[PDB]
């Protein structure tokens, strides 16, 4: 730690006049640990595991001086790019888990060093767990493979988790089929701040959040990396909407293109409007509505509802699409 | 189903304060006694070395024994000494002078009465009473001379129980005492009639365990007392928690005793890596079944192979596979035929316990039986013959009342151990 | 209607907390003892009888004991999930095991505890109308399960005389090996088993876990899974007591058609449709597959190959959705193949069972849900093979007096091994006589 | 699926901090040999066990040695950023160097050291489970890569076997010399390689010097820079075993396809896209321009020139954004060309690989990014020129023995030195023999 002050001598120590070897700390003047015949600065004996030690320090100070910016060597600056990044996080600890260290008191042998374990805490609850009471507890309580490193994998893997979860739950379920998409877009457009149609990392988390998906950081990051074609970490609403609403089969495509085809001559000079389709549609004729569970009227104005435009917008053929992709999902 | 332990001169007293650390951090007992563990599979088999005192603390039952009080006076002043009980320290008021007739003949039978007292008491406590477990070198004064007397009175009181115990001899290169060949003949004699099961520990073999293995710059006594204290306490863990398939000392002993008078083994605990190394290598029951077999993790300097193995047991601590163990012990039995004797058909028995010691994902304490035991007897023979020809220092023995005949017999029983471990090892079908 | 289950040392322990768990999940017990009230149910029942009796509160208690010499694994079944489940009584320990000694169990410490064993059957035996068995679990390579189980048999033998006792046992493995003196526990075993048992379904770990290996996609098994598959067959046996079918098969009819002679009641054990639940989707599993595969060694759960010996019997247990023309057609067909050869005095080989219900499917387990399965069990003389090898260690060993000093110390005379050895060796020669074909007639 | 790599002396442990480096940034392992969260998520990948290992505890360790008799570069390894990269007991120090002597490494010195490195490459090989090649770097100018180099490639043939060895080497360059007794090492190491190696790359600093002054525009290049062009190489040739692809190429089908005759396994290599920013964006650079760019000698990292022999076999990688039918019609266009002749017993000169991965950026590096690369490794009888040099040079220094008496003082024969020079003079005579340019049908 930072200043040694855990390698220097404790109040009762001095009180009770102790010595040195009986313990072997190197603190009291004359008695230095030596390596070789020298100190651990030097490249002599074992100075490697004397330095792989938990209360190991080096007597660097924070402040750096001239002749170490003068003096380098090329394999120092071939690989100090790495070194810059790498410095930012290390291991801490209190003056209380260094006293124990020191004393080296809670060991199986004298080299274990438990604090440096990364999983010791998952250890600590895995301790005392019998076989049986694992293997028989109460018997009431008790995916297409993705490869390569590449992003766009990991992108497809979350795309495809996140579809999977959205069909398990089904939230928003309404009286016409189309909902459930619907309602995740518009979490995702109600968490946009610019106006611009992009987000990043953060809130897409917020979004997909609030949107019923339960997701983590790591996820989002790794999602808007493999969707990112321009390197600004923005992800675009359309693109993830589309890839979330999936590969089309073709005999639907080739209903949707039929029935746009017909409804294509019943107007005038061939612009289409939403108030034809509200007028035109046959609303009475569904599974649903025959077998009588959702009445007429609802499922119309369900209908009518889940286009998002006025009643005398036109309605190319993208929209139509668009839409009947959306209520493709849950069919 | 509980143990008392006994523990004898300065080295069995060292070693003790260690273990009794080890065991006190296992059950998560402070150092003042109070229980403050977080798991009720802790408390449920306490018993086996904890008494209970009254409010809410445990007493080790323990019986310390010395000639000289320096050693308890340092044992009481450690960070762990307060536990102890003050009645079980028994202690006199001239030290053995690293003779084995004055600590055997003189100060033994003024003091024995009163150790046997305490033991009595200590035994007759217990509700169901397992085997007794000793600590104390061979190459001392009241460690021989006093320890093997108290083992031969608690054989005659007690012989239907089991007897362990783990000793020290000496070293084969730096000697601390002129006089060890003498101490440790005699000890070697009584030890054979007396004991049931006996480890044996060079320190040595610790100190080429700390440099080759855990490169240790400066190692001291604590680094192999706690070596030391880890087999002690890793020896019985399936006595004191669950397991797929529970073990005890005498299903030990029925497993690895071929014949009555081969009762002496051989130690290794597995898991030993570097302070730099542990986190480039996982443990794994391969990892640890190749390092449990290698020479180099044995505690004696005799090494295995030069001999056979009669028999072997491993006893393994946490959540793994049986199958990985039982082809791992087929593997290692068939491709190393040649070090196994033939007219037996499986030598390695298993057991798994399904708690490791705290930071360790697993363990396995190995316990073996080779013929190699009789190349430390045969060494410290030797140095016996050369000083007994010239009487080098035998005045002092024979001042304190011994008869020169004693070190003849001793003499002819170690030999005789040494031929028998010999003709075992050339033995042949025909 | 009733049975009655015993459970010997470690494995016997440990395969009784399987088999509980699935009774109770098959009948639907929940881990406390009480059925799930619901609503109403239309017509009284009665097929848990077989397993559980109800108090007048309506909780279930099982009609089993536990019998240990070592106390963890009993305080280990004592604190665990299904507590409240047993009668405390059941669950009877002592203070220290047999320590791998038959010698100890059955001389010095288990006379004293075969009295209290004896109490809690008689109290069980007292409070049914209709016991019709007793089936016993254990290891003979242990110290507790050899000398306790002998000599408990002896005593069920004489005091309850002619009600059959079925073993489910587990014999030490030809390669695989735990322990140095499994040779002397399992002949010293087998000797007394021998004389006081009526048909002997012997188990190895390594067929069950080449099992798991092969056809489930586990590569490191624990005994929780062998244990889950022993728990299978042994529901698979005891259906037919307790549920609608087309071809019942009482516990008598077992031994009327599998054992030609009193002492030939050694058996081979088969299950067929373990399978995982990723291979259960791309495949049917027809009558006729599952026929061809319990013919196969690779489905058996003990370490034998029967193309070395000839059948004398087979009973054929069919659950599920079967109809009893698929059965018979298949039958048919096994009985074309050229390698199953039966022994000439045996023509009509197979008896045939057929039940409706299909196997449960257990929360942890690693079976995958099926329609139908088809258990086996079958007395062929390839079965000399288990013993003429355990007969030959026990020789290599002996000729040496090898561990000799424990079993002679504690009460054991040397003459005991002689008469064994000579006992087995007259089995073989039983096994040897019966398989022979014919003599010079004219 | 798995390659070891062994790093000898400074040329070779210098080259491989720039590999090492690279495949780290490439894979995205951090130096603590940590992976960031968000590279692990939503996929399960082993792309790394090429080059990598995991711990149990989830860090990434490499498959590499590093072997030095002198301490300096292995201490700056030691006590640099990659520190916590290496496991510790992987990079091997002895006391002292090799002083430039090939008898010092080979007999002396390299004798003791060698059993260590035998002892961690076969602690390595067995924990593995698809080993599919050695890599071997190293230099043949210096004492110890040669010396040790060679005793280490026999001893790896003897205990390995049939197992492929690959190296990169670095010959010494035809006029900048950097010590005066590189010829006598060249020799005596080339001798031992001819035995021991499957295929063997050349390289010259001259021609890298010259391809970093004309295609960058460097004009005082350093070390640092020629080992970014081999590791860039190095990934090119070794990308094929860990990325997808439409036309995968194994490293054993390198060896088939390039090597007509035992002895004839020396290869050329070259590198196209070596571009800087301000040229890539003023050029498009389609498939056609980098492919007739590999044929010209201005991308050689060989100082040789292909026009003064014959082409034997041409093994062309592609990675990045490439369509199989552009490299189809650039290897016609390249056939069609006067200037580039292959044996007329070669009439199908190519073999092609296509990968899908780019070539990655690295943040203190001088090439640009581009969307596509290829890299070539070709047999041509060109390769005959530079050993007459090095013989011409022996021959001029052995006439008067000019420095021998090291070599002899170390432990050498003075005969080994004719028999080496017989020997590569035998193998000028094997490229005159198998380059003919016809036989006569009389
Ligand atoms: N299949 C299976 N085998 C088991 C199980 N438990 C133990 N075994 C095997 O049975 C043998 C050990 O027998 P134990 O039951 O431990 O012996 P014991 O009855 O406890 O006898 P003592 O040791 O004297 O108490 C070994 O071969 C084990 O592999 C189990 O749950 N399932
Ligand atoms: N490309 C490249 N060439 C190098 C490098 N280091 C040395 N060389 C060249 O390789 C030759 C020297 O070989 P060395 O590697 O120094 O010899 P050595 O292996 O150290 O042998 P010893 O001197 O005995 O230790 C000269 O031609 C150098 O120009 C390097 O890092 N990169
Ligand atoms: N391993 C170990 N050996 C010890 C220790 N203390 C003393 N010894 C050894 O034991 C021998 C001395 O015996 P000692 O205990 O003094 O005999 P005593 O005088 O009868 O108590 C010497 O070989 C010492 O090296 C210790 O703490 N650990
Ligand atoms: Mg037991
Ligand atoms: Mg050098």
């Amino acid at each position: 730690m930072i200043g040694g002050q855990h390698k220097k001598e404790r109040i009762s120590e001095r009180l009770q006049n102790c010595q040195n070897q009986p313990k072997n700390r190197c603190y009291l003047p004359g008695t230095q640990l030596l390596t070789g015949g020298y100190s651990t600065k030097t490249l002599q004996g074992n100075w490697s595991e004397e330095r792989a030690d938990a209360g190991y320090y080096d007597g660097k100070a924070i402040v750096p001086t001239h002749l170490s910016k003068i003096w380098t060597t090329e394999y120092t600056v071939m690989t100090n790019h790495a070194m810059k990044r790498a410095q930012e996080q290390a291991p801490v600890f209190d003056q209380a888990t260094l006293v124990d260290i020191v004393d080296r008191n809670h060991r199986a042998y004298p080299t274990h060093q438990p604090h440096l374990d990364p999983q010791l805490p998952k250890l600590k609850e895995e301790a005392f767990k019998t076989t049986m009471r694992t293997s028989f507890n109460h018997p009431q309580e008790v995916v297409r493979p993705v490869i390569g490193n590449t992003p766009a994998a990991q992108a497809r893997a979350i795309i495809m988790r996140f579809r999977r979860q959205l069909l398990i739950s089904m939230e928003g379920q309404s009286a016409f089929p189309g909902n459930v998409l619907r309602q995740v877009r518009l979490a995702l457009e109600r968490n946009d701040v610019v106006g611009n149609g992009v987000l990043n990392v953060e809130e897409t988390f917020r979004g997909f959040t609030e949107a019923g998906v339960e997701t983590s950081i790591p996820e989002c990051v790794a999602l808007v990396r493999g969707l990112d074609m321009k390197g600004d970490n923005m992800l675009s609403i359309r693109k993830v909407m589309d890839e979330m609403r999936g590969e089309e089969r073709d005999r639907r495509y080739s209903i949707i293109e039929g029935v746009y085809e017909l409804l294509k001559k019943l107007c005038s000079n061939g612009v289409v409007r939403l108030h034809h389709l509200v007028d035109l549609i046959d609303v009475d004729s569904m599974e649903s509505v025959l077998n009588g569970t959702v009445s007429s009227a609802d499922a119309l104005r369900a209908f009518t509802t889940q286009w998002d435009l006025p009643l005398e917008a036109h309605i190319s053929f993208e929209t139509f699409h668009t839409f009947f992709r959306d209520s493709s999902f849950e069919l | 189903r509980e143990i008392v332990c006994v523990q004898a001169g300065q080295c069995g007293n060292q070693i003790g304060s260690k273990f009794w650390e080890v065991i006190s951090d296992e059950h998560g007992v402070d150092p003042t006694g109070t229980y403050q563990g977080d798991s009720d599979l802790q408390l449920e088999r306490i018993n086996v070395y904890f008494d209970e005192a009254t409010g809410g603390r445990y007493v080790p039952r323990s019986v310390l024994i010395d000639l000289e009080p320096g050693t308890m006076d340092s044992v009481r002043a450690g960070p762990y000494g307060q536990i102890f009980r003050p009645d079980n320290f028994i202690f006199g008021q001239s030290g053995a002078g690293n003779n084995w007739a004055k600590g055997h003949y003189t100060e033994g039978a003024e003091l024995i009465d009163s150790v046997l007292d305490v033991c009595c008491k200590e035994a007759e406590s217990c509700d169901c009473l397992q085997g007794f477990q000793i600590c104390h070198s061979l190459g001392g004064g009241t460690g021989s001379g006093m320890g093997t007397l108290l083992i031969s009175k608690l054989r005659e009181q007690y012989p239907d129980r089991i007897m362990m115990t783990f000793s020290i001899i000496p070293s084969p290169k730096v000697s601390d005492t002129v006089v060890e060949p003498y101490n440790t003949t005699l000890s070697v004699h009584q030890l054979v009639e007396n004991s049931d099961e006996s480890m044996c520990i060079d320190n040595e073999a610790l100190y080429d365990i700390c440099f080759r293995t855990l490169k240790l710059t400066t190692p001291t006594f604590g680094d192999l007392n706690h070596l030391v204290s880890a087999v002690v306490s890793g020896v019985t863990c399936c006595l004191r928690f669950p397991g797929q398939l529970n073990s005890d000392l005498r299903k030990l002993a029925v497993n690895l005793v071929p014949f009555p008078r081969l009762h002496f083994f051989m130690m290794g605990f597995a898991p030993l890596t570097s302070r730099g190394s542990q986190q480039y290598r996982g443990l794994s029951v391969p990892e640890l079944t190749q390092q449990m077999f290698d020479a180099k993790n044995m505690m004696q300097a005799a090494d295995p192979r030069h001999g056979r193995y009669l028999t072997a047991s491993a006893l393994f601590r946490g959540r793994m596979s049986t199958k990985e163990v039982d082809e791992q012990m087929l593997n290692v039995q068939n491709k190393n035929s040649s070090y196994f004797i033939e007219w037996i058909p499986n030598n390695i028995k298993s057991s798994v316990c399904d708690i490791p010691p705290k930071g360790l994902k697993m363990a396995v304490t190995f316990i073996g039986n080779n013929t190699c035991i009789q190349e430390m007897f045969r060494r410290v023979g030797e140095q016996f013959t050369l000083m007994f020809r010239r009487k080098a220092f035998l005045h002092w023995y024979t001042g304190e009342g011994m008869d020169e005949m004693e070190f003849t017999e001793a003499e002819s029983n170690m030999n005789d151990l040494v031929s028998e471990y010999q003709q075992y090892q050339d033995a042949t079908i025909e | 209607r009733e049975a009655i289950c015993i459970h010997i040392g470690q494995a016997g322990c440990q395969v009784g907390n399987a088999c509980w768990e699935l009774f109770c999940l098959e009948h639907g017990i929940q881990p406390d003892g009480a059925m799930p009230s619901d609503k109403t149910i239309g017509v009284e029942d009665d097929a848990f009888n077989t397993f559980f009796s109800e108090t007048g509160a309506g909780k279930h208690v099982p009609r089993a004991v536990f019998l240990d010499l070592e106390p963890t694994v009993v305080d280990e079944v004592r604190t665990g999930t299904y507590r409240q489940l047993f009668h405390p009584e059941q669950l009877i320990s002592g203070k220290e095991d047999a320590a791998n000694n038959y010698a100890r169990g059955h001389y010095t410490i288990g006379k004293e505890i075969v009295d209290l064993c004896l109490d809690r059957i008689r109290k069980l035996a007292d409070n049914c109308t209709g016991l019709q068995g007793f089936l016993v679990y254990h290891a003979v390579g242990g110290g507790t399960g050899s000398g306790l189980g002998a000599l408990l048999l002896e005593r069920l033998s004489v005091d309850y005389g002619k009600k059959s006792k079925l073993g489910y046992t587990v014999y030490p493995s030809p390669q695989v090996s735990t322990a140095v003196v499994e040779p002397y526990n399992s002949v010293l075993s087998t000797h007394s088993l021998l004389e006081h048992t009526d048909v002997a379904a012997m188990l190895d770990n390594e067929a069950i876990y080449d099992l798991t290996r092969r056809n489930l996609d586990i590569e490191r098994p624990t005994y929780t899974n062998l244990n889950r598959l022993i728990g299978q067959v042994v529901s698979s046996l005891t259906a037919s007591l307790r549920f609608d079918g087309a071809l019942n098969v009482d516990l008598t009819e077992f031994q009327t058609n599998l054992v030609p002679y009193p002492r030939i009641h050694f058996v081979l054990t088969s299950y067929a449709p373990v399978i995982s639940a990723e291979k259960a989707y791309h495949e049917q599993l027809s009558v006729s597959e599952i026929s061809n595969a319990v013919f196969e060694p690779a489905s058996m759960m003990t370490k034998c190959d029967p193309r070395h010996g000839k059948y004398m019997a087979c009973c054929l247990m069919y659950r599920g959705d079967v109809v009893p023309k698929d059965v018979n057609a298949a039958v048919a067909t096994i009985k074309t193949k050229r390698t199953i050869q039966f022994v000439d005095w045996s023509p009509t080989g197979f008896k045939c069972g057929i039940n409706y219900q299909p196997p449960t499917v257990v929360p942890g387990g690693d079976l995958a849900k099926v329609q139908r399965a088809v258990c086996m069990i079958a007395n062929s003389t390839a079965i000399a093979e288990v013993f003429a090898r355990i007969d030959h260690k026990f020789d290599l060993m002996y000729s040496k007096r090898a561990f000799v000093h424990w079993y002679v110390g504690e009460g054991m005379e040397e003459g005991e091994f002689s008469e064994a050895r000579e006992d087995l060796a007259a089995l073989e020669k039983d096994y040897e006589e019966v398989g022979a074909e014919s003599a010079d007639m004219d």
